[PDB]
RNA sequence: CGAGACUCUGGCAUGCUAACUAGUUACGCGACCCCCGAGCGGUCGGCGUAACUUCUUAGAGGGACAAGUGGCGUUCAGCCACCCGAGAUUGAGCAAUAACAGGUCUGUGAUGCCCUUAGAUGUCCGGGGCUGCACGCGCGCUACACUGACUGGCUCAGCGUGUCCUACGCCGGCAGGCGCGGGUAACCCGUUGAACCCCAUUCGUGAUGGGGAUCGGGGAUUGCAAUUAUUCC
């Protein structure tokens, strides 16, 4: 058996949407012990859906300017973040991760169509891989905002967003930003 | 089951060898220890009261790994990141004197031998003391 | 930790108000003349626990910390840690503190201006003293 | 009765010696569990935690490491641990064990037996890096 | 005192570059082709590629002794440690230095610009090349800089 | 006479090809005791120059390089043979620095 | 007046290398390297002008090109004209400048007082 | 707004530490600071008291993150 | 005398004590391998010295 | 002609050629440990022979060609996808014809005119200036913090230079002093003990220990000379 962090298992983790199912990783043969793998996943197109989505949450968390190469900093932020999820919920935190991802990526987006100087967006459809890509970005960004200038830890404030999105609650940052992009799109239609 | 220094968590090995040298009691402590930095690239004086011992303990450890180090190489060893004000940062070495009288104090305990090839190596008595401190950490770890 | 009842929230040292609830290795710095580096060596000659807060202490600890600050060479504090190394009028080593250092920067300014040195004119003119390009920077505060 | 192969990441090069032994895997003189950036400890345990201890039982492994950085030396070892047991199982054990155990590793990660050729590109003038350029200004 | 092997081959480089500019700035109008330094450790034998070998020897070799006396007094290495040699490049059209100096001589002689360029360009293709261009730029008439270009055959421009 | 070290430093490997493989060819033809031609790390002399002699253009640089290829070859013989073969084989740009003991 | 805890007269009669413990680091650095043939000559000529005065009169000015000359305590009470690239400036050596250089009493530049800015 | 935490405990605040805190299921110096108006050093040390009392388990300890739990 | 005041400046350090060995210029010298040429005359004589532009 | 072809580089070689100025393995010898109640085992950048080239270095030769398969193609040019593979588009250098009155007489002993040539526009010397400072506009550096800062501890490079690089003692709080040694260099610096990173410590949302500008005192090196602060402590 291959436990993430030696203590979290994968066979419990259950994907709801078939839309996201082939574009969200670890269930069975993607199961790896650490997020850090360092493989060429952006060598050509549609290879970054085969990398483990904990490593996806890693690589989008080193993202800011002062943190911009420090991956072992980040897989430590991840490791302490799952164990705060488990102590607040008791669920396998990978399931909480996936239930926070699915509820986060929007499903219709606006797009500017027309000549320059004319702003008339039309709603289009959101790709499944982009809905993965949009959600992780919206998840990581909410960890920065409520934890840039206060006592709370980013290994902690990540776990407060990644729980509040698996509720689909209004308290999460990645939910309000889905409730805007997909609110604006249905006024563009 | 013969333990060695290398078979042990190293930053606890240093914490064990440090408190060994206070309990030995005989180690020449300079009188400036209450006063001074360890380098020019350090902001403040080090926090630990007994910092001389753990830096003595660190020094004997590095001699066991490679024998033949001088005073300058030990000043290289505890080197750091000089934050050059609003100019960009660079590497700065330690202090030569704290690196000197550490090697000079542990030479007084017949732990440190001065070499044919210039520097200072570790006496076979000093190799006994490390591997006995190494037992005291390996036992307190694997049996607890 | 615990709840001390002889915890002065407000210290009054050298006419300077020291926040008692701060760590005492960083509440001495609240006066002029003393930074971080000198205050640690003051407290280690006083043999007072660096872990403890500034309001937590007695009076006899406080006034002997004052005494070691006033008279540093007596307590074997070296002469290179000193605020004013060789004062030109007397050649005397001291550490100069809050109302004194305020009073004794004026003495160096009234020296170089009365002598009409180059730096003395700079301070009289308000300009850059250490030999700096004034073409581009140091703009703000003019009309 | 002895097989010695290397592994390699960016500039790190770790060389593992294997012989008929009793289950010791020491890198650079010290044990596997002792190597410092222990946040990546499992990445060094992955040749063991997939093949079990029973394959590393009649084999003694020394690893000799130079070059690279911390992370690059970690991945250079786990090549060389893995490539050697494979190369030990070729010469001294039958080929059918080699295929059996090679297939368990590659399906977990192809990196464990063949190395990344991606090494650092040459910086060019006019900018800080290999592709980047300086700011410029108009008007 | 010996010299670093990095610093040695650089110091051997400044020797040939100064020696070739010496023979360019002097033996230009005397049918020069090239310097061939051949370092024998007894005598630094310097072979001079040229075209008019008789017009650089002098009178029974007056100038060749003058030149090898200049070099000893210049680069400091002592007497009896250098010889000179004149070997003729008979294929004077193949050498670009000779043909750019033969064209220097005719333009200094006050001939026509086009006439000498066609004379050279016809010569070297008759001398067995596979392509050649002659560019002459500068004052040709008036206060305006012009550029002329006399291309014949093939001319590779890029690559190794 | 014993322990004759020969050191070769050229600028091109092609001349160093012809020379270094002919010394070991003729010493073994004279039935001697050789070490193999060992190869030092090649020195690379890098000078980066601006192209413009004005400072006007698009800040374009020239990367000039020089390479030095160094070889070692050892011998164990009376040195009557060494002065014979070596001093004849003169290729320009190839230096022989033979030291003894 | 007192300098480094040394009074006026005790300064004037103090030995040469005893001044190399009252100065600051640049002066002691320079004095250990020693004054030169040009500089004793000025100090020589400064004795003569101070020698030849009536007691109510300041001495006659001695013009000079040495801006990086140390103000020694022999020079106290002298009238010195110092060349600033353009003009010798009459500087009376007051007793409180006895550790400096000469040239920081004769300014090079003029103090700038702007007018209006031009086109650009 | 300003946030002026306490530096040493109060009689009431030390009760909230002793009574309420060991039933949180997630105890952390940032959390205790957030709920009790206490600076990070004091709340970081008070959890080391509550390990010495044995009232509270320990899950993970790091340079920057130390995680505690209610008692079983 | 003028014997004294002629070459009186100590030119063993600084920019004055180095010039180009081809064109006597003392701006932009290449002092690297004991070369001591200006950055133009080196670029001029670079083939004959032996520096081949490869990379 | 340019493009391409080319040269250099990179990637692959447990195949070949070699190695006392590079190593590995083995065997001696020593030091040390737990012991068992002797050992063996182990760690040894501790130092001596032998076996040899995996690692190191550098020479020759192979390697990849849209080759193979499946689709798409006026079905052929070529494209897509995939297997095998180290690699299925490595990064550069060179770069046509024609121009610009673009830049450079301040790179030249490359130069044409004009000007100045002993109350010099030559040249040396002394002192200053290129930095000056109400204000505009550009390339940059360090920051605004807790994915932090500080203090300890721990553990990893590469291209490179060196007659000035430096080791090792000693005295120095520290920049530094003193002595003595190696290296014209894979031989010495050097195993080039780099920094963020890693692990503990301390500090907790405030102009804060973040941030360091600006200022006062001192101390030391370079140089003939630090005044308009060279640089450093
Ligand atoms: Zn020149």
């Amino acid at each position: 058996d291959i436990k993430l962090f030696g203590k979290w298992s994968t066979d419990d983790v259950q994907i709801n949407d078939i839309s996201l199912q082939d574009y969200i990783a670890v269930k069975e043969k993607y199961a790896k012990y650490l997020p850090h793998s360092a493989g060429r996943y952006a060598a050509k197109r549609f290879r970054k859906a085969q990398c483990p989505i904990v490593e996806r949450l890693t690589n989008s968390m080193m993202m800011h300017g002062r943190n911009n190469g420090k991956k072992l900093m980040t897989v430590r932020i991840v490791k302490h973040a799952f164990e705060i999820i488990h102590l607040l919920t008791g669920e396998n935190p990978l399931q909480v991760l996936v239930n926070a991802i699915i509820n986060s990526g929007p499903r219709e987006d606006s797009t500017r169509i027309g000549r320059a100087g004319t702003v008339r967006r039309q709603a289009v459809d959101v790709s499944p891989l982009r809905r993965v890509n949009q959600a992780i970005w919206l998840l990581c960004t909410g960890a920065r905002e409520a934890a840039f200038r206060n006592i709370k830890t980013i290994a902690e404030c990540l776990a407060d967003e990644l729980i509040n999105a698996a509720k689909g609650s209004s308290n999460s940052y990645a939910i309000k930003k889905k409730d805007e992009l997909e609110r604006v799109a249905k006024s563009n239609r | 089951p013969g333990v060695t220094v290398k078979d042990v968590n190293q930053q606890e090995f240093v914490r064990a060898l440090a408190a060994f040298l206070k309990k030995s009691g005989k180690l020449k402590v300079p009188e400036w220890v209450d006063t001074v930095k360890l380098a020019k690239h350090k902001e403040l004086a080090p926090y630990d009261e007994n910092w001389f011992y753990t830096r003595a303990a660190s020094t004997a450890r590095h001699l066991y790994l490679r024998g033949g180090a001088g005073v300058g190489s030990m000043t290289k060893i505890y080197g750091g990141r000089q934050r050059n004000g609003v100019m960009p940062s660079h590497f700065s070495r330690g202090s030569k004197s704290v690196a000197r009288r550490v090697l000079q104090a542990l030479e007084g305990l017949k732990m440190v031998e001065k070499d044919q090839d210039g520097g200072r190596k570790l006496t076979p008595q000093g190799q006994r003391d490390l591997d006995r401190i190494a037992g005291q950490v390996a036992a307190a770890n694997k049996k607890h | 930790l615990v709840i001390p009842e002889k915890f002065q929230h407000i210290l009054r040292v050298l006419n300077t108000n020291i926040d008692g609830r701060r760590k005492i290795a960083f509440a001495i710095t609240a006066i002029k003349g003393v930074g971080r580096r000198y205050a640690h060596v003051v407290l280690r000659k006083a043999d007072i626990d660096l872990t403890k807060r500034a309001g937590e202490l007695t009076e006899d600890e406080v006034e002997r910390v004052i005494t070691i600050m006033q008279n540093p060479r007596q307590y074997k504090i070296p002469d290179w840690f000193l605020n004013r190394q060789k004062d030109v009028k007397d050649g005397k080593y001291s550490q100069v503190l809050a109302n004194g250092l305020d009073n004794k920067l004026r003495e160096d300014l009234e020296r170089l201006k009365k002598i009409r040195a180059h730096r003395g004119l700079r301070h009289f003119w308000g300009l850059r003293v250490r030999g700096q390009h004034t073409k581009t920077t140091g703009r703000r505060g003019r009309t | 009765q002895s097989v010695q192969v290397f592994g390699r990441k960016k500039t790190a090069t770790a060389v593992a010696h294997c012989k008929r032994g009793n289950g010791l895997i020491k890198v650079n003189g010290r044990p596997l569990e002792m190597i410092e950036p222990r946040t990546l400890q499992y990445k060094l345990l992955e040749p063991v935690l997939l093949l079990g201890k029973e394959r590393f039982a009649g084999v003694d492994i020394r690893v000799r490491v130079k070059g690279g950085g911390h992370v690059a030396q970690i991945y250079a070892i786990r090549q060389s641990i893995s490539k050697a047991l494979v190369a030990y199982y070729q010469k001294y054990v039958d080929e059918a064990s080699k295929k059996e155990i090679k297939d368990i590793l590659i399906q977990y990660d192809r990196t464990l037996l063949v190395a990344d050729p991606r090494r650092c590109e040459s910086k060019k003038f006019g900018g800080p890096g290999a592709r980047a350029r300086y700011q410029k200004s108009y008007r | 005192v010996q010299i670093s092997k990095k610093r040695k081959f650089v110091a051997d480089g400044i020797f040939k570059a100064e020696l070739n500019e010496f023979l360019t700035r002097e033996l230009a109008e005397d049918g020069y082709s090239g310097v061939e330094v051949r370092v024998t450790p007894t005598r630094t034998e310097i072979i001079i590629l040229a075209t008019r070998t008789q017009n650089v020897l002098g009178e029974k070799g007056r100038r060749i002794r003058e030149l090898t006396a200049v070099v000893q007094k210049r680069f400091g290495f002592p007497e009896g440690s250098v010889e000179l040699y004149a070997e003729k490049v008979a294929t004077r059209g193949l050498c670009a230095i000779a043909q750019a100096e033969s064209l220097r001589y005719k333009l200094l002689g006050g001939l026509a610009v086009r006439r000498a360029c066609y004379g050279v360009l016809r010569f070297i293709m008759e001398s067995g090349a596979k392509g050649c261009e002659v560019v002459v730029s500068g004052k040709l008439r008036g206060q305006r800089a012009k550029s002329m270009k006399f291309v014949d055959g093939l001319m590779i421009h890029s690559g190794d | 006479i014993h322990r004759i070290r020969i050191t070769l430093t050229s600028r091109n490997v092609k001349s160093l090809e012809k020379v270094c493989a002919d010394l070991i060819r003729g010493a073994k033809e004279k039935n001697l005791k050789v070490k193999g031609p060992v190869r030092m790390p090649t020195k690379t002399l890098r000078i980066t120059t601006r192209k413009t002699p004005c400072g006007e253009g698009s800040k374009t640089w020239d990367r000039f390089q020089m390479r030095i290829h160094k070889r070692l070859i050892d011998l164990h013989s009376p040195s009557e043979i060494v002065k014979q073969i070596t001093s004849i084989s003169i290729e320009p740009g190839v230096e022989v620095e033979v030291t003894i003991a | 007046f007192t300098y480094r805890g040394v009074d006026l007269d005790q300064l004037l009669d103090m030995s040469y290398e005893q001044l190399m413990q009252l100065y600051s680091a640049r002066q002691r650095r320079r004095l250990n390297r020693g004054l030169r043939r040009k500089q004793h000559s000025l100090l020589k000529r400064l004795r003569k002008a101070k020698k030849e005065a009536p007691p109510m009169e300041k001495p006659e000015v001695v013009k000079t090109h040495l801006r990086d000359m140390i103000i020694l305590p022999e020079m106290v009470g002298s009238m010195v004209g110092v060349y600033n690239g353009k003009t010798f400036n009459q500087v009376e050596i007051k007793p409180e400048m006895i550790g400096h250089y000469l040239g920081e009493f004769s300014i090079t530049y003029k103090p700038v007082k702007h007018g209006r800015p031009g086109i650009g | 707004d300003k946030l002026n935490n306490l530096v040493l405990f109060d009689k009431a605040t030390y009760d909230k530490l002793c009574k309420e805190v060991p039933n949180y299921k997630l105890i952390t110096p940032a959390v205790v600071s957030e709920r009790l108006k206490i600076r990070g050093s004091l709340a970081r040390a008070a959890l080391q008291e509550l390990l010495s009392k044995g009232l509270i388990k320990l899950v993970s300890k790091h340079r920057a993150q130390v995680i505690y739990t209610r008692n079983t | 005398g003028h014997q004294q005041l002629y070459w009186s400046h100590p030119r063993k350090f600084g920019q004055g004590s180095r010039s180009c060995r081809v064109c006597s210029n003392r701006h932009g010298l290449i002092r690297k391998y004991g070369l001591n040429m200006c950055r133009q005359c080196f670029r001029q004589y670079a083939k004959d010295i032996g520096f081949i532009k490869l990379d």
